């Protein structure tokens, strides 16, 4: 998967493992991870979540009390909006016979969280569903592709 | 000694600017197609 991000957000941001070079974790400063904190964990970009037993009364103010952030800019209170990524058709083919199997990853660009039509293609994800050596279904199952499989 | 001579000749009109116009074509398809593996690049990263 992060090869297919690699090359299919190649060039862009998104095309970056999570976990980072090796350069960067053998160099990364003390500096970097404090300027990263304070850059990026800021409270209009954080969300305090909770569900179960709990007052949401209660809860909002446990977060009046401990979440005292400060904000007199409007830079502070800004949200910042990223740089698009681009969508490039491309392959990147790693191999190594001696590897006992093979794996491969196909895709097109996606819309995003905004757009509803993500809904009709979870439904269409279902249609072809999914499979794996263990599923008892078998030659039955419902998904086609997961038939012939 | 070859009365075709004059459609013989038109024809040969013809054919240069079908033939101008279809290896153009052509070329360029075959060109579309190929590039997948004339910009193909690669490298050799053995494990260490
Ligand atoms: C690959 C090149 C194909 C060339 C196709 C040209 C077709 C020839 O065209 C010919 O022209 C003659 C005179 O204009 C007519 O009398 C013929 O009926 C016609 O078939």
């Amino acid at each position: 998967f992060d090869y297919l991000h690699a090359t299919a957000f190649q060039g862009t941001a998104l095309a970056r493992t999570v976990e980072g070079t090796t350069e960067n974790i053998k160099h990364l400063t003390r500096a970097d991870l404090a300027s990263y904190i304070d850059t990026h964990f800021k409270a209009p970009r954080m969300v305090l979540a909770a569900a179960g037993g709990i007052s949401h009364k209660e809860l909002v103010d446990a977060a009046r009390q401990h979440f005292s952030g400060v904000s007199f800019t409007y830079k502070e209170d800004a949200v910042p909006i990223l740089p698009r990524c681009r969508f490039t058709g491309s392959e990147i083919r790693a191999r190594d016979d001696a590897l006992p199997v093979a794996h491969v990853a196909l895709a097109v660009e996606g819309p995003g969280w905004a757009d509803p039509d993500n809904v009709v293609l979870h439904v269409a994800n279902a249609i072809i569903g999914r499979y794996d050596r263990t599923f008892g279904g078998g030659k039955h199952l419902s998904s086609r592709l997961a038939a012939l499989a | 000694a070859e009365p075709e001579h004059d459609q013989r000749k038109r024809m040969g009109l013809k054919m240069l600017l079908i033939s101008a116009l279809l290896t153009s074509l052509l070329y360029y398809m075959k060109r579309h197609k190929w590039s997948v593996l004339k910009s193909r690049k690669m490298a050799y990263r053995p494990p260490k």
